RNA sequence: CUAUGGAGCUUUAAUUUAUUAAUGCAAACAGAAACCUGCAUUAAAAAUUUCGGUUGGGGCGACCUCGGAGCAGAACCCAACCUCCGAGCAGUACAUGCUAAGACUUCACCAGUCAAAGCGAACACUCAAU
């Protein structure tokens, strides 16, 4: 019974386990695109205050 | 050491030696490697896998043993589904 | 002498029991790394659960 | 009553001979004091009249400190012992007759 | 027995004379209330970090006032420097505010003629000081 | 322990038999403020998301005494070096910053440092497209400002020991993004500060010095290396020697025309306006090197609302320690070389 | 000067309250109390044992592990005391997985280091010590 329960506990987390990996190496991305879109927002008000000096 | 003991007048076996290393009947000791479970997460894979073998002791060793053990440890056993069954004799030894 | 990084343990997300140590800067956010289980033979994900010690 | 536990074991001595004991088998540790335990009821028969029950014949539970020191002493209650107890259901059969 | 306590507190563990324990008696009743620890704490404060004797203290009064005003006024002098803490030799090398006027006088009075300074200023120390001294209690 | 008077001690009684008579009667508040509790300041990494966390020290009630100071510029009326974030705390408040945290960039939001440290960096004057000379710049609580203010293309820093040489380059991995210091932009080194003006004379801009000195912040609380220990009694005699050498060899780095910023965390005169008075006349008798020390006065002005400084300095600007304002002790000269 | 030889004295040296005294709880009575017993907290008075090496004054300090330079010129080793600078970390992966020929080694041992092939993946991590 022990090893039974084992196995389709095993069994049960490596059938959703390609959605997790999938679902955080999305995670991932949008994480990283967020922060290039920061970058680009911070590089944009950059801008705006060379704007005002000038 | 105890050379005679008191109440038999009889040679006596040190038990740390018992506990720690393992005779086999040709006469080499095997031991563990000291540190094999002390700090492994800042130990390369290689030197881990090297700290987690069972490894011969030289003649030197070998003799203090002998003196630090007793003969009913020195005698051939004959367990069922033993591990080091195979390597309790030496082959194709010369001198 | 200041500990910067902590030696925190990673089990993995098929429940293997399978689990790893790895070290990881205090000021950070939990890990979430992908290693290989020799029980399942691949890699899958792991997720930090306890914190051990600090060094 | 103290009731100790030796802190080392004495080897077995086997059938008909004693233990030898060595200095550190005096080595003792506290296992239980008896006099610390919860108190328990002394059940009795009684002979006349009493406060909390006033029939003859009724076996009562009561406290060891009041059981011992008036009941019993004065001769206000005895014991339920299997005589006693029988004694007093002849006369409870002798009464119903 | 909490009287007992108090008293052996006193005459014991403090090493108060019998004479000065009842005269600490009939002038500061608040030392009943007040637990043992801490007045223990209050009078070897007075007795180590201000220098203070015996007929000192129970000629002044020490032990009624509060002790975290007693450690507000005492640490912002020692502070400042114008109190000195006796040295082992028990001298002083400058000379010190007189207990009754650290204490007895208001926070107005001590601030113009001992501390010299700003009331603003005090504040400000009390602040640090309760900071201070939480978190050593927290450590220990 | 220590067997008989320790060093911090042994400080505070030096301080005492000094200051008072160096200082008449400020010397019961210094020593207060000396033996209390510094107050922090935030310095926003302007790398990092520095509009949010403008944001979140406001929620926190925090101001921007720099941006005071910018807006009070012209109202008084070289300016100062732009592109710089702090944030404190109202004059007598007690709340402290809370630890910095990383945000999304992967680099810390903010680094909690006495504000009084950041007036040298301001007075240096930076413009854009600079070059920057840092002396015992490690830990390097100047440099960080200097690099968030980004106005230097080539910033040369020198710290001669190795371990703090090694604590400011992990202060630069947090901090600064690994593309700016990839290049020849940023150089931590570790060599004698006195080699610089024949290694490179007549090379660089701004300059910073900041000698080692006796801190009285760091002397009267910490306990270990102090400079009033004993077998540290000979380095506190020479030190006033070193410190000179060290301007002086500043000065040569400096090209004409170039700015020297001399600073240092203590209160002494001896080691604050002499050191500068016999650096500028060993420049005359060997080297025939004439400088001009600028007024900061009016830099003094603009900041005097939130610091405490002491109006009686002959050379340059002095902020002292006080409750309501913990920041200092510090002590900086300004002067250009002609 | 040496002894991992003693002893006397002192104490905020280490380990204890066995003992005494005072409290509290339990037990036992009275109805409240006292004596005794057990278990805890305080003191008092005590009991056992000890002085790790270097720097010759002596204090005052520093030193004891590892790496580098002055240190033995050309395979290896080799100057102890000494003079000085550092280290007792950090950073990037998450196969920094698993097994297995043959070798090096700080002069012993303990430790420490390199590594063919093979399984499994992708198209034996940087750093002098750490
Ligand atoms: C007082 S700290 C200045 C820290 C930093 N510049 C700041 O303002 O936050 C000066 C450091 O310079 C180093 N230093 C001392 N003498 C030096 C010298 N002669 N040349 C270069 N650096 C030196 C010391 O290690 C000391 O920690
Ligand atoms: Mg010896
Ligand atoms: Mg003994
Ligand atoms: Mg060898």
């Amino acid at each position: 019974q022990k090893r039974r329960e084992r196995e389709q506990h095993i069994a049960e987390c490596m059938a959703k386990m390609p959605q997790m990996i999938v679902n955080w190496q999305q995670q991932q991305r949008e994480n990283w695109e967020k922060a290039q879109a920061d970058k680009e927002r911070r590089a944009r008000l950059q801008a705006e205050a060379q704007e005002l000096l000038g | 050491l105890t050379y005679f003991s008191a109440r038999k007048g009889k040679r006596k076996t040190v038990k740390a030696v018992i506990d720690r290393f393992l005779r086999l009947h040709c006469g080499l000791w095997v031991r563990r490697k000291a540190g094999y479970k002390k700090k492994l997460w800042k130990k390369t894979p290689a030197r881990k896998k090297r700290l987690r073998e069972f490894v011969f002791c030289n003649k030197t060793q070998s003799k203090l043993l002998d003196k630090m053990t007793t003969s009913f440890w020195k005698r051939r056993n004959w367990y069922v589904d033993d591990p080091y069954q195979k390597y309790h004799d030496r082959t194709n030894l010369k001198v | 002498s200041k500990s910067k990084n902590i030696l925190v343990r990673m089990v993995s997300e098929a429940g293997t029991g399978f689990c790893f140590n790895t070290k990881r800067n205090r000021l950070r956010e939990k890990l979430t790394l992908l290693h290989y289980d020799p029980v399942v033979k691949q890699r899958v994900l792991f997720v930090e659960k306890k914190k051990i010690r600090s060094l | 009553t103290v009731i100790v536990e030796r802190w080392w074991k004495v080897p077995l001595a086997g059938e008909g001979r004693k233990p030898r004991l060595h200095r550190r088998h005096r080595v003792y540790k506290l296992v239980e004091d008896t006099k610390h335990r919860p108190k328990e009821n002394l059940e009795l028969i009684l002979t006349q009249s009493v406060e909390n029950v006033g029939v003859r014949g009724d076996l009562v539970s009561v406290k060891k400190s009041l059981g011992r020191n008036r009941l019993l002493p004065q001769g206000l209650a005895v014991y339920a012992s299997p005589e006693n107890k029988k004694l007093f259901e002849e006369e409870k059969l002798l009464r119903q007759e | 027995q909490d009287i007992n306590d108090t008293v052996r507190l006193l005459k014991e563990k403090c090493l108060f004379t019998v004479q000065q324990v009842t005269k600490i008696l009939h002038s500061c009743p608040s030392v009943l209330r007040e637990d043992l620890g801490q007045l223990e704490y209050k009078f070897q404060y007075a007795y180590f970090r201000m220098g203070i004797k015996h007929p000192d203290i129970v000629k002044s009064e020490y032990l009624q006032y509060s002790l975290t005003k007693i450690k507000q006024r005492h640490i912002y002098l020692e502070r400042l420097g114008r109190y000195q803490t006796p040295d082992k030799k028990g001298q002083t090398q400058i000379p010190n505010p007189l207990l009754k006027d650290i204490l007895r006088v208001s926070e107005a009075e001590f601030l113009a003629r001992t501390a010299c300074t700003s009331v603003e200023e005090f504040q400000v120390f009390k602040k640090l000081l309760a900071r201070e001294e939480e978190e050593s209690e927290s450590s220990t | 322990t220590e067997p008989k008077f320790p060093a911090v001690r042994l400080a505070l009684q030096n301080f005492d038999m000094t200051y008072s008579v160096q200082f008449g009667d400020l010397w019961p508040s210094i020593r207060v403020s000396l033996l209390s509790e510094q107050k922090y300041g935030a310095l926003v990494n302007n790398f990092a998301a520095w509009d949010h966390v403008s944001a979140k020290l406001e929620q926190l009630s925090a101001k921007d005494f720099v941006n005071e100071a910018i807006s009070h510029w012209e109202l008084q009326s070289w300016a100062c070096s732009p592109n710089l974030r702090c944030f404190t705390f109202d004059r007598g408040d007690i709340s402290r910053f809370p630890p910095a945290r990383p945000g999304s960039l992967g680099v810390m939001e903010y680094y909690l440092m006495d504000a009084a440290s950041l007036l040298p960096v301001l007075a240096l004057g930076l413009q854009p497209g600079d070059i920057v000379l840092d002396l015992c710049a490690a830990p390097g609580g100047k440099t960080l400002a200097l690099l968030q203010t980004g106005c230097c293309r080539n910033l040369a820093a020198n710290d001669l020991s190795p371990s703090r040489i090694a604590r400011l380059q992990k202060i630069l991995h947090s901090y600064v993004p690994e593309e700016i210091r990839d290049g020849n932009q940023v150089r931590v080194t570790s060599w004698d500060g006195r080699k610089w003006g024949e290694l490179e004379g007549d090379t660089y801009d701004r300059v910073l010095v900041d000698v080692p000195c006796t801190t009285d912040r760091h002397s009267l609380h910490e306990e270990e290396n102090n400079i009033f220990k004993r077998s540290r009694k000979k380095e506190r005699q020479i030190l006033p020697v070193l410190q000179v050498q060290l301007l002086a060899a500043g000065l040569l780095a400096t090209k004409p025309g170039g700015h020297v910023v001399y600073s240092t965390c203590s209160l002494s005169h001896l080691q604050n306006e002499y050191v500068v008075q016999g650096a500028i006349e060993l420049l005359a008798n060997q080297y025939s090197i004439q400088v001009q020390v600028e007024d900061l006065t009016h830099f003094r002005r603009v900041f005097m609302d939130t610091f405490c400084f002491f109006s009686s300095c002959q050379v340059g600007e002095l902020v002292i320690p006080n409750l309501m304002a913990n920041f200092g002790p510090m002590y900086f000269c300004k002067m250009r070389r002609l």
